[PDB]
């Protein structure tokens, strides 16, 4: 029939005065179960006494939260109290607490700045949710590099979750980094710099353009190169693009005119457009052993004469490896349940495998040979069947393993790129499970998304029921966020491959999607494992500028319309998009909000884990046992049962097999940057309405470039809200 | 050394660069200490005249 | 007929427990300290390889 089944599952990374789920299993009823997770103390005063009601085949999780803990971080050995009238179970552990403080983050119109102007920035407030958040600070201070505070404001206070400012500057600064620094109650820290530098404007400018990598069988090649005074005035003159193969490391004490190989192109420059020419790929004789082909030009103006030179792509790139091909989506765990589907393309040189190449598919030690080709739409979708023990190791490209490894005295070896990748088996001694192909590939937002998942039960079930449980639950970066229940009237002894399993994504997770599947079964074994998906950058408030559409300069008379949630606090940084489009903005934007969030996920045992057993610690508890042997405490593997909890970030107290410790016995081994006018262009914040605000933007003329607006808008009835980009010409 | 004078009394001045200003001047009465004089006068660098 | 790796079964329910042996003094050899060897179905079974 069965046993009592409990495991309450528990992420030890706990969260401050903010929402952490915790959930419970327990099936095949008996008489009573009133589990209690109680940190245990010399006296019941820390101890978070959490008596959660635990009844059979049910999932209602409870998100019980704490209070600030003593210090910032703590170790406290936890232990469910399995609450029975006449049982009662002990295993501790220590509770990875956290003072976690909400996040803040700044916001910087520029880096560098001219020596003279008003230099204006923001910062802004939220907490673990993506909502704002109004807070004091104890300070915020402008750094010059000298260890003094260039700016200093005191214990302001925010408005909406953010607050703007504007700072003079002088005009004689250390021409360099400038840092902003700020220090929560706590104690947390947030950096922001800006440079500064008096840099003139150059009224002539350079530009080379070659391919970057190339391989060794190629028809031809293009190089763009042109000396463009201001990058938009096409010159007339001449120009030769000059190659030479000169060494790998050359000294020259030998003295010799270094040049190995040379191959020289010359041409007149284009008066219309920006200048081209073709370059072929044999005359060079790019060979193994021949050496590095620096890639500069030379560019000589007729007319005027001032001949400048630039060594622009000079280094260049030695390929090594030639002909390099990758993985796509090797499988992240191989299971016998379903062939699972590794996946391996081919790159090369501009990044255009063969078309119809045949690869040379060999998993071996399975004994699996079927070869494929590469598919003009479609990459290989491959599988080969295990019959075989947990070791198993897959390569395409295996003409060898080694390639003829006779020598190479370090002279130089002929390495090409061939994917070999090494993998291992869930150690279910139930040699039951469900495996789960990996979803990662495009996955937009707003809707549900049915994973695909196919299984096995081995043996049948032994005795099972009409009804096995199977549930599946996210971690999420620490914590838990959904719930999920599902079974199916279990075949008893036939074996079916496919599972229905869904969710929906809006928001509020880690940037992985920590899904997580087991097999609840009523012999005191569970098997799942975990199932990481994407989490593609999709935000609460929805917002889309729009601007009175483009035309001639002296329109002072404008709009920047913008449309959101119906209330919001917001930024309008209508600026320039020559000052993004000579740096993209790595550090201003949706998904960089999203990844600037730390703590992305603390997985596994963290470093302040203090160890925790009982029992099974006792080294060699060596006697009186039914086996031939009796081995470590641990359940080491690379994809144990309890790896499979260890991958998540969680703990359990099962009476199923979960638990190892740490300490106890374990076996082993088996320069300047160009630039044009920094007048930054709108500056102010707004309210919106319900009708979507529409400011009267002013028109900046006598500058046309591209224009862009670094708009944010942040709300505690939609929270935040990013026009990521739209165009303004 | 009056840069003390003008942090609040301005009502426009920048008030945290001569509050760091005072920080400077934490080593710079320490410097007066060392160039002042035993009898009690003052130089460049003190005593020994 | 039997190894040490076979019955890739359930394992022990508190650890893992893989295979090895004991150096003592074993049933099959008692065949063999009495001098000779024998047939059987009760179980001999230890380290073959
Ligand atoms: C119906 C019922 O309570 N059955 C058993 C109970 O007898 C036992 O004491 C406990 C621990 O094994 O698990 C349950
Ligand atoms: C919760 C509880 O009863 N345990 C003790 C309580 O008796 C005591 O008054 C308090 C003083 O800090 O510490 C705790
Ligand atoms: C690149 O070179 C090839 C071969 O000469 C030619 O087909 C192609 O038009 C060239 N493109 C440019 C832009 O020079
Ligand atoms: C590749 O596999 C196919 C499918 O069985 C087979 O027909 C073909 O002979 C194989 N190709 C080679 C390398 O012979
Ligand atoms: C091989 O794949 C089959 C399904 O075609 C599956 O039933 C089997 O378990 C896999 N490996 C073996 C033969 O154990
Ligand atoms: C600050 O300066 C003003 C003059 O600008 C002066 O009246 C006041 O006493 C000073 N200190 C205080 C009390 O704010």
């Amino acid at each position: 029939s069965g046993k009592p089944q409990y495991m309450v599952l528990v992420p030890s990374l706990l969260h401050t005065e903010t929402t952490e789920k915790g959930c419970v299993l327990l099936s095949y009823l008996n008489e009573t179960v009133t589990v209690s997770a109680s940190l245990e103390s010399v006296r019941g005063n820390r101890s978070l006494f959490t008596d959660l009601e635990a009844e059979n085949d049910v999932l209602h999780c409870v998100a019980f939260a704490v209070p600030k803990s003593s210090s910032n971080e703590e170790v406290m050995f936890l232990t469910v109290q399995v609450k029975g009238p006449t049982q009662e179970f002990k295993k501790r552990t220590t509770v990875m607490v956290k003072n976690e403080d909400s996040l803040v983050f700044v916001q910087t119109d520029k880096s560098i700045y001219k020596p003279g102007q008003t230099v204006k920035f923001r910062v802004v407030s939220m907490d673990e949710n993506f909502h704002p958040l109004n807070e004091l600070i104890p300070l915020v201070y402008i750094q010059d590099p000298k260890g003094n505070r260039i700016a200093q404001w005191q214990s302001f206070q925010l408005e909406g979750g953010l607050k703007q400012f504007s700072f003079p500057l002088s005009s004689e600064p250390f021409q360099g980094s400038y840092k902003v620094v700020v220090q929560k109650k706590s104690g947390g820290r947030t950096e922001h710099p800006f440079t500064v530098e008096e840099f003139v404007l150059p009224k002539f400018e350079v530009q080379v353009t070659v391919p970057k990598i190339i391989t060794i069988l190629e028809e031809e090649m293009n190089v763009s190169v042109c000396g463009l005074y201001t990058y938009g005035k096409p010159v007339p003159g001449h120009v030769t693009v000059s190659i030479c193969r000169k060494y790998s490391d050359a000294s020259d004490c030998h003295g010799e005119d270094s040049q190995a190989f040379c191959e020289k192109f010359s041409g007149q420059l284009n008066s219309h457009g920006c200048f081209y020419q073709q370059v072929k790929t044999k005359v060079f004789q790019l060979k193994r052993k021949e050496y590095e082909m620096k890639l500069h030009t030379e560019a000589q103006i007729q007319e005027e004469g001032t001949v400048v030179e630039l060594t622009g792509r000079q280094s260049s790139e030695i390929t090594r490896t030639i002909t390099k091909l990758s993985f796509v989506k090797v499988d992240s765990h191989f299971r016998q349940g379903i062939p699972f589907f590794g996946q391996v393309r081919l790159v090369d040189g501009k990044g255009v495998p063969i078309p119809n190449k045949v690869i040379f598919i060999r998993g071996n030690e399975a004994n699996y040979y079927s070869n494929a080709t590469t598919d003009e739409h479609g990459l290989v979708q491959f599988s080969i069947n295990t019959t075989n023990v947990m070791g198993t190791s897959l390569t395409v490209r295996v003409n060898y393993k080694d390639r003829s490894p006779c020598y190479g005295y370090q002279w130089v070896s002929e390495e090409h790129e061939e994917a070999h990748h090494t993998a291992y088996l869930v150690f279910s001694p139930s040699k039951s499970f469900v495996h789960l192909e990996p979803m990662s590939h495009e996955l937009p937002c707003g809707h549900t998304q049915t994973v695909q998942a196919h299984y096995i039960l081995n043996g049948g079930t032994l005795l099972g029921l009409k009804k096995l449980s199977f549930y599946y639950l996210i971690m999420a970066k620490g914590g838990i966020v959904r719930t999920g229940t599902h079974g199916l009237l279990v075949k008893q002894e036939d074996m079916k491959g496919h599972f229905s399993i869904s969710i929906p994504v809006k928001s509020d997770i880690a940037p992985v999607a920590r899904l997580l599947i087991y097999a609840v079964l009523p012999t005191g074994d569970v098997i799942g494992d975990s199932a990481k998906y994407d989490v593609e950058n999709c935000l609460a408030n929805k917002v889309d500028l729009s601007f009175s559409p483009s035309q001639s300069l002296p329109a002072s008379h404008a709009h920047l319309r913008v449309t959101a949630a119906p209330q919001s606090v917001c930024a309008l940084r209508a600026v320039d998009q020559s000052v993004l489009l000579m740096k993209p903005d790595a550090e201003l934007s949706a998904s960089s909000v999203y990844n600037l969030l730390p703590e992305k996920d603390l997985t596994g045992f963290p470093g302040p884990l203090n160890d925790q057993d009982n029992e099974d610690c006792i080294n060699r508890h060596n006697v009186y046992i039914n086996g031939i042997t009796y081995t470590p405490v641990s359940s080491t593997n690379e994809k144990d049962m309890y790896s499979f909890l260890e991958d998540m970030g969680l703990k359990a107290f099962t009476n199923s097999k979960i638990r190892k410790p740490k300490m106890c016995p374990q076996l082993q081994q088996y320069e300047t940057v160009r630039k044009y006018f920094p007048e930054t262009w709108i500056w102010d914040l707004v309210v919106v309405n319900s009708a979507g605000v529409a400011e009267v933007g002013v028109t900046v003329p006598d500058t046309i470039t591209e224009w862009k607006a670094g708009a944010f808008c942040l709300s505690e009835d939609a929270g935040l809200g990013i026009s990521s980009t739209a165009s303004l010409r | 050394i009056y840069v003390l004078d003008y942090l609040n009394e301005t009502q426009q001045l920048t008030p945290e660069i001569k509050s760091k200003a005072i920080g400077y001047l934490n080593t710079g009465y320490q410097r007066q200490l060392n160039y002042k004089h035993y009898d009690g006068s003052y130089s460049t660098f003190g005593e020994r005249y």
